[PDB]
């Protein structure tokens, strides 16, 4: 029965155009396909419909730089004047005899944006947590682009591996990325070193914040 | 048009849960309605569809016999009754209207043998701007909401996505950047809500 397939990733440059492809399996070459966008950490948003005709409608508030078309078993979404906001996932979708079908989604990267270095804020354990006989260091990392970082912790100058939990990067509403890292310690471990450090490596450069008991 | 889901929460494997979707802004009974779900880090997956007014219902093979969709065309509400839930049914569930198409905002269904746990909330600092925040530590399941000064403070707020720790518990932080000149005198309170555990914490964050 009806299957929609999408390439897992696509890219194009800021201000340029990109075309995303959704391929219908054989046997349904006459079905309407809809495109839905999904930003990091948000629900999907409907963009537009495309019928096997090349015509298209559009959703509320969708800019004119989004359009759709078709050729054979392929259905297309074209985004012109690419912006940082367009870095997101794109799913195609259709309907056939009570059954709904989704493609696997295409992750679009918008190339040619400026590198943006992370802003790092590091908090020591609170007085309240220490009185509860626990200790958490909180390393908050924001506003970086592209969206990949590595986080390393130091106790004085030695690497720490135990007790580290770090999130995956997620896109902010300002189209830069955020991540966080937590180091769990006993109050004794915290008080027994001169300092602890959170080291964030982004695009070949490492920045550090340090706290001390 | 608005579609507003409710009813998500934590359920033991084998348990039951009912989702609701309140529709407004269109003649509900004219349109077929759908349920779609999204497991963490995966794609959109169709769950079920129901004709306008309810005479025909369709289901993905993965939920057949366990999920039952229904609708109330006077209350303009769509329902999904889940029984015999499985860990792999864990997902954000969306109601949607596909003909303009419309999506709801999603509700999280977690199927797990782990217990509910409310967070501990700790204040974070501050050291012409200063960063201060709240640590929302060791809770399960998602989600947690955070506001500042009961919603009066929104500028400079950044609530971070949660980390899932090896313990199986979540933690998240919310930070706000404020004028350093306000620290003595302006009160900053983070309002933390973890509805799955009925936890509501208002934490005043003081300078040190």
């Amino acid at each position: 029965q009806l299957v929609l397939t999408q390439s897992p990733s696509a890219s194009a440059s800021l201000g340029a155009s990109v075309r995303l492809t959704c391929t219908l399996s054989s046997g349904h070459s006459s079905y309407v396909i809809a495109w839905h966008q999904q930003q990091s950490e948000k629900g999907p948003r409907y963009l537009m419909k495309v019928n096997s005709d090349g015509s298209h409608s559009k959703g509320d508030g969708i800019p004119d730089r989004f359009s759709g078309s078709s050729s054979g078993a392929e259905r297309y979404l074209t985004i012109s004047s690419l912006q940082s906001e367009d870095e997101a996932d794109y799913y195609c979708q259709t309907w056939g005899a009570g059954i709904l079908v989704f493609g696997g989604g295409t992750k679009l990267t918008v190339l040619s944006q400026p590198k943006a270095a992370p802003s790092v804020t590091l908090f020591p354990p609170s007085s309240e947590e220490l009185q509860a006989n626990k200790a958490t260091l909180v390393c908050l990392i924001s506003d970086f682009y592209p969206g990949a970082v590595t986080v390393a912790w130091k106790a004085d100058s030695s690497p720490v591996k135990a007790g580290v939990e770090t999130t995956t990067p997620s896109k902010q509403s300002n189209n830069k990325y955020a991540a966080s890292s937590y180091l769990s310690l006993t109050p004794e471990q915290w008080k027994s070193h001169r300092s602890y450090s959170c080291q964030v490596t982004h695009e070949g450069s490492t920045v550090e914040k340090t706290v001390a008991p | 048009v608005q579609l507003l889901e409710s009813g998500g929460g934590l359920v033991q494997p084998g348990g039951s849960l009912r989702l609701s979707c309140a529709a407004s802004g269109f003649t509900f009974s004219t349109y077929a309605m759908s349920w779609v779900r999204q497991a963490p880090g995966k794609g959109l997956e169709w769950v079920s569809g129901i004709s306008g007014s309810g005479g025909s219902t369709y289901y993905a093979d993965s939920v057949k016999g366990r999920f039952t969709t229904s609708r109330d065309n006077s209350k303009n509400t769509l329902y999904l009754q889940m029984n015999s839930l499985r860990a792999e049914d864990t997902a954000v569930y969306y109601c949607a209207k596909f003909s303009r198409d419309y999506w709801g905002q999603g509700t999280l269904v977690t199927v797990s043998s782990a217990s509910t746990k409310g967070p501990s909330v700790f204040p974070l600092a501050p050291s012409g701007t200063a960063a201060l925040g709240c640590l929302v530590k060791d809770y399960f399941p998602e989600p947690v909401t955070v506001s500042w000064n009961s919603g009066a403070l929104t500028s400079g707020v950044h609530t971070f996505p949660a980390v899932l720790q090896s313990s199986g518990l979540y933690s998240l932080s919310s930070v706000v950047t404020v004028p350093s000149s306000s620290l003595g005198t302006q009160t900053y309170i983070c309002n933390v809500n973890h509805k799955p555990s009925n936890t509501k914490v208002d934490k005043k964050v003081e300078p040190k």
